[PDB]
């Protein structure tokens, strides 16, 4: 909801909202953030294809 | 690579590679008939011998 260049400077720094695992059987929910390289766009503009 | 995170911070490890020697062996035959060796050694004097 803020303004725009803060969501930029948010978009490469914090990760987003709990997105999926990497490399399981399942597909679990990530944590504690040790090596995790997510770069989703599909939560910022709120679409799907 | 020393990192930045909140992980363990891993140790090097040494891996000691423990290798062999393959042998091989290669061998021909050859067939020397009893009429070669015989006047090989056989005393000659004339221009025919």
């Amino acid at each position: 909801n803020r303004g725009l260049y803060t969501l930029v400077n948010e978009y490469s720094a914090r990760l987003a909202g709990a997105p999926a695992t990497s490399t399981t059987d399942l597909q679990y929910v990530v944590v504690n953030g040790t090596d995790v390289f997510l770069d989703q766009p599909c939560h910022m503009l709120q679409e799907a294809y | 690579i020393a990192h930045g995170d909140g992980r363990r911070p891993n140790k090097q490890r040494q891996y000691i590679v423990m290798k062999a020697c393959n042998k091989h062996h290669i061998g021909a035959e050859i067939e020397l008939a009893a009429a070669d060796i015989e006047l090989l050694f056989a005393e000659k004097e004339t221009p025919l011998d």
